[PDB]
């Protein structure tokens, strides 16, 4: 086994004292920059969650007794996310980009500002190359389904993503579990190689069997939330024959679980061994350009989905369209001709609140940036998604908004057409916002589809068309005046339908002689040309707002739902 | 009461199992092993019939004097998944009830229950017997206790060799070996006990009769661990102690691939180590065993597996008993079920308030939508509904009829006919509160028409929804699908938004193939029969001309043809799950 070591860097080391956690009871800590501990605890003995409720981040009920030290201070929610690395089981990288992306794209948040580009680009290299992902380099990462790349590889790579501090302390969540026993080897030896630099390392395998056994530096052993005892490798096969050990494995034992003067002396000497133990330790905006410069890369190279989404709009506008299409025998009836301008507004959101929903949701990404610290809320994300979608969005409207227009022939030449366009915009980007705002705020794809789909049946009803308006509930009467669903309606029929433009309204034989007069006999004519744009852009204030709140006020966690 | 099953040279296709060969005797226990790479599953999986192949399953199975015969296998054999899916809302001893009232036919639907009650204390759970056997997170069955039961159901056929895979995986410490151990005493029950197991413990290695490793679907050592202890040191590579001798074996067992170099290496120590035991006195003794029953005749001198699980007709009744039941049994569902509907017409009367019929002014410009909606709701709480409901009992039809129960159909049949009642309630619940309350044109007899009007697309949602969810697997989308279908539909196929007969020729043909217009151009017609609004038009008439003029005489029918769909949509929805049965393996 080839190579050793292009990374190590130094210093801190970790510490306790008698903890408990409805769960746990009473540990006790060696870790010193440069050993590797495995917890080898049973399953689920607050095991798994151990390293989490170790980081401060605990499932089970919050801890009831003990203290945590890290190199020679205090434990701290604000400490640890400085010092200390996690790994855990789950990876969130970006299908989409290759290793060396994935990696210089968060160097570029987590090197500071103060870093040389040259800086960068070699500290990437200079991780890769401890890892040695030699191949996978320039390769796309996520297997996710382009399935074109390793899982002992990936897993690596999502360890490197932690490495870009050259942290003095490491904690990794069951690394091994998924990849296959020939690789573990390789996988916890190369953790072993970290751990041989300034690094310490932190690990906790439930079911390890003996081979991988044999590469652990040192090993804690309990079952169930008691310590059966630390000790290191071999010292534990020997230390058991305090109770007599056998032929199968090392997990066996797992499975079988001041008073004397004399002793008052060593109390007193392990506080002074323990005083040495400390002894001897004693910016917004180039994040914001790199979340979007990752963000939209990924989403284009995204194909599959990028040409359904064109797909998805184009067929709904040739439909839309040919259902009402404006030229031959048959004739855009008024009555009919507004029914389109409401649809073509009031249709899309069926399909953009699940498209962008889906998204949103399927991101759980951004907590552990939060919580890891890549990413502010400031001035950093709440703006790094908006824009990243945009340009998608800017065709996703105009493929379903164009043809429509002229299929079903609206009023000619161009400037309608753009004030007509102009509006489905912001009225679709206004419902995006709404969307992300439903799904950062809600806490499940179906919960947010839901509050999202009751809050859109709730807007078309406002919507002009299919009720009529002015007879209302002041309940609805008032909402009516948020919808954007309406907005567009009214929108594109003052713009196209009425205005100092003049019609021809009929039926059978007629081809009859009209004008602006109609949409003042219609109730519509109430807020003029331009005042709506403000309106629908003032409602996506409104949502834009609850999307900031639900960012910097709430947290999104994981969901499995889609 | 020693009894025989062997395999002599089995191998399947692109050529996954290799010359494979094996003996066992009622009592033992089979501890199957095999890497990653495996082939292990894939032969259990074969043996148990689950399915044959493009290419094809060479050798032959000897099973108690007599070879086994192709169209056997799943007769004289049992078989328990890795997973143990089953009904969240039911008891131990109702699922029981069910999965035996449906696989036999004897005594009465209460000694049944004194058959189950063997099988219940023969495993030790009578104890929980009469609980909700819950989700784990729901109802609190121990996530030990509920694969026990699992056990239980293919107990009631009384099989004396069965077959289990990777039934260890997926628990703890604790009760992985209880589970072990109930296997191994199915074994002293004189049974056939054959095993797949990913990551057991270095304790077990020694609980096993026979032990035997599968790697790419070539075999490799089958023995006592003891036997496997002294052949493998034969071999040479003895495993030493603080190395889990049943893990160990398998790392020398395996290839891999972490380069070429490590990759060649191996396969062809594999490989010595394969022919190794290939020439051994052991497999030549082995494989004499398996000669040897035929060439006996013994005491035990036979095969067994149950005898008539008979008329189908009376078979899916059951089922239906069944889902009823736990659609019952959950308040959760059923609340819904009956209840949206009405939802939907509230949430519409809070906006619309009443009919204002006196003006023009909002008079059939409220009503159209209003009809509109609920023409392009009420198929939509349809698969809301369905979606949300079935795929339990769709994918539990999967693991069931696997092992040999009910046809695929049969309970996408069954789940079909339940909701009729609930539906029908629903429909009512809904009409009764908001027909009167909007007060559209109401004698009851056209309120009577308004409720079955809408009873329909109600259903239509469902049963389409079903049939796709035979059709495609992943219920989310098909909750995307079967929205915009029935979205769409109203668009095209009412005449409301574009005057049918104006639109442009092929929507024109595609509406008259949607229920949705056979039900509006009831509705329509049904509540403006004869209307007059104060003021464009005047009278009732006047509006259904201008939208379905064929539709005041045609009446009578379309209510036929409205109808019509929801038998088209089950009868189809049989074919795609009989269908189906052939689609995943």
């Amino acid at each position: 086994l080839q190579d050793r070591l292009f990374s190590s860097e130094s210093d801190n080391s970790l510490y306790f004292t008698y903890s408990g956690q409805p769960g746990i009871q009473n540990l006790s800590f060696k870790v010193r920059s440069g050993q590797m501990l495995a917890i080898i605890g049973s399953s689920g003995c607050g095991r798994a969650s151990l390293l989490d409720v170790i980081t401060g981040r605990g499932h089970g009920g919050k801890i009831k007794s003990g203290q945590i030290w890290i190199n020679g201070q205090p434990s701290s929610p604000q400490l640890v996310r400085k010092c200390v690395a996690h790994v855990r089981q789950h990876n969130q990288l970006l299908p989409n980009l290759t290793v060396r992306e994935t990696l210089a794209f968060i160097a570029q948040m987590r090197l500071p500002r103060t870093f040389s580009q040259a800086q960068r680009d070699k500290r990437v290299e200079d991780v890769i190359a401890e890892l040695r992902l030699r191949q996978c380099a320039d390769t796309r990462v996520g297997n996710m389904y382009v399935r074109g790349l390793s899982g002992g590889e990936r897993r690596r790579v999502s360890i490197g993503v932690q490495l870009l501090w050259n942290p003095g302390i490491l904690i990794l969540d069951e690394p091994t579990s998924g990849l296959d026993s020939f690789t573990a080897h390789n996988l916890v030896k190369t953790l072993s190689r970290l751990a041989k630099g300034n690094r310490l390392v932190l690990i906790s395998l439930h079911q390890p069997r003996s081979d991988i056994f044999r590469l652990f530096d040192l090993v804690l052993l309990m079952t169930s939330g008691t310590p059966i005892y630390l000790g290191a490798a071999q010292h534990m096969v020997q230390y058991f024959t305090a109770i007599g050990y056998p032929c199968p494995r090392y997990s066996n034992p797992a499975d079988f679980y001041a008073q004397s003067l004399a002793a008052l002396f060593l109390e007193k000497v392990r506080d002074l061994d323990d005083f040495l133990w400390k002894a001897e330790t004693k910016g917004a905006v180039q994040q914001f350009t790199t979340l979007i410069r990752r963000q939209i890369s990924n989403d284009f190279r995204d194909l599959p989905t990028l040409l359904i989404h064109g797909a998805e709009a184009c067929l709904m506008s040739m439909t839309i369209g040919f259902l009402y299409f404006g030229h031959g025998s048959i004739q855009l009836s008024f009555m009919d001709t507004a029914a389109l301008l409401f649809m073509i507004g009031a249709l899309i959101p069926f399909n953009v609140i699940l498209d962008v929903i889906s998204k949103c949701y399927s991101e759980r990404a951004m907590l552990y940036y939060e919580l890891e610290d890549g990413l502010y809320t400031t001035g950093p994300y709440f703006f790094a998604k908006i824009l990243g979608e945009l340009p998608e969005h800017c065709a996703y409207i105009i493929i379903y908004g164009m043809p429509t227009y002229w299929l079903a022939n609206l009023r000619p030449g161009l400037q309608p057409f753009l004030l007509h366009f102009l509006l489905v915009w912001l009225v679709v980007f206004c419902c995006r916002i709404m969307a992300l705002a439903a799904a950062a705020l809600l806490p499940t794809f179906h919960m947010a589809s839901f509050f999202s789909n009751a809050l859109y049946n709730s807007f078309y009803l406002a919507g002009g068309f299919m009720i009529n308006l002015s007879s209302l509930w002041t309940v609805p009467a008032w909402i009516s005046k948020v919808s954007f669903l309406r907005w567009c309606f009214e929108g594109l029929m003052k713009i196209q339908f009425s205005r100092r433009t003049y019609k021809m309204p009929l039926g059978n034989l007629t081809i009859a002689v009209s004008g602006d007069k109609i949409l003042s006999v219609m109730e519509l004519d109430s807020y003029p040309l331009y005042a709506i744009y403000l309106i629908v852009i003032g409602l996506s204030g409104g949502f834009m707002v609850l999307y900031y709140v639900s960012l910097r006020f709430i947290k999104q966690k994981p969901s499995q739902d889609w | 009461e020693p009894h025989s099953l062997g395999i002599l040279h089995a191998s399947y296709s692109r050529q996954i199992l290799k010359d494979v060969s094996l003996y066992v005797e009622s009592g033992q226990i089979m501890c199957i092993l095999g890497s990653s790479g495996s082939g292990k599953t894939t032969l259990l999986d074969a043996m148990s019939g689950r399915l044959g192949r493009a290419g094809t399953f060479l050798g032959e199975v000897y099973v108690n004097g007599r070879a086994l015969r192709r169209e056997q296998f799943q007769d004289c054999f049992s078989y328990v998944l890795q997973s143990d899916t089953l009904l969240s809302s039911l008891t131990v001893r109702e699922t029981l009830h069910y999965t035996a009232l449906l696989a036999i036919r004897r005594g009465n639907p209460g000694s049944f229950q004194k058959k189950v009650e063997a099988v219940m204390a023969e495993l030790s759970l009578s104890h929980v017997a009469d609980r909700l056997i819950g989700n784990y997170s729901l109802g609190g069955i121990s996530t030990g206790e509920r694969r026990r039961v699992s056990i239980a159901a293919q107990l009631l056929q009384d099989p004396k060799v069965m077959l289990f895979d990777e039934p260890t995986t997926g628990l703890d410490c604790m009760t992985a070996n209880q589970i072990v151990v109930l296997l191994v005493e199915l074994a002293r029950r004189n049974r056939i006990v054959v095993l797949t197991i990913h990551q057991p413990r270095s304790e077990l290695f020694q609980l096993f009769d026979k032990i035997a490793i599968l790697s790419f679907g070539e075999l490799i050592f089958c023995g006592t661990p003891a036997e496997m202890l002294d052949f493998f040191n034969d071999c040479g590579y003895p495993c030493p102690e603080h190395s889990n001798p049943f893990d160990f074996y398998m790392d020398l067992t395996s290839v891999d691939t972490q380069s070429k170099e490590r990759e060649i290496e191996t396969s062809k120590r594999v490989q010595m180590i394969e022919s190794a035991y290939k020439k051994s006195a052991i497999c030549h003794k082995t494989l004499k065993n398996i000669e040897r029953m035929k060439h006996l005749k013994t005491l035990p001198m036979v095969p067994f597996k149950t005898k008539d699980s008979p008329g189908v007709f009376s078979k899916l009744g059951v089922l239906l008993r069944r889902v009823t039941r736990n659609l019952v049994r959950n308040k959760l569902a059923v609340i819904t079920r009956l209840l949206q509907n009405l939802i939907m017409g509230l949430f519409l009367l809070f906006f619309v308030l009443r009919v204002r019929s006196n003006v023009l002014k909002g008079a059939i410009q409220d009503r159209v939508g209003l009809l509109y909606q609920f023409v392009g709701a009420t198929p939509y709480t349809g698969m809301l509904n369905a979606v949300n409901l079935f795929p339990v009992l769709r994918a539990v039809s999967d693991q069931e009829s696997q092992d040999g129960l009910y046809q695929k159909w049969q309970m996408m049949l069954a789940y079909a006919l339940h909701v009729l009642p609930f539906s029908v309630v629903a429909t009512m619940i809904f009409s009764s509160v908001c027909y009167w309350t909007l007060g559209l044109h109401p004698e009851v007899a056209r309120f009577g028409y308004f409720s079955a009007a809408l009873l329909a697309p109600h259903l239509i949602g469902e049963f389409l929804t079903l049939v796709l969810l035979g059709i495609v697997q992943n219920p989310n989308i098909v909750n995307s699908v079967v929205a915009l279908l029935s979205i769409a539909g109203v668009l095209v196929g009412s005449g409301f938004l574009r005057n049918i007969q104006e639109m442009p020729i092929p929507f024109k043909i595609i509406s008259y193939f949607t229920f949705q217009k056979y039900c509006s151009e009831i509705l329509v017609v049904n509540e403006f029969y004869g209307l007059n609004f104060t003021c464009a038009f005047t009278q009732g008439i006047q509006f259904i001309e201008k939208t379905c003029p064929g539709a005041t005489s045609r009446f009578t029918m379309n209510f036929l043809i409205l109808y019509s769909f929801i038998p088209a949509l089950v009868i189809l929805g049989i074919v795609v799950f009989k269908i189906r049965d052939h689609l995943i393996s």
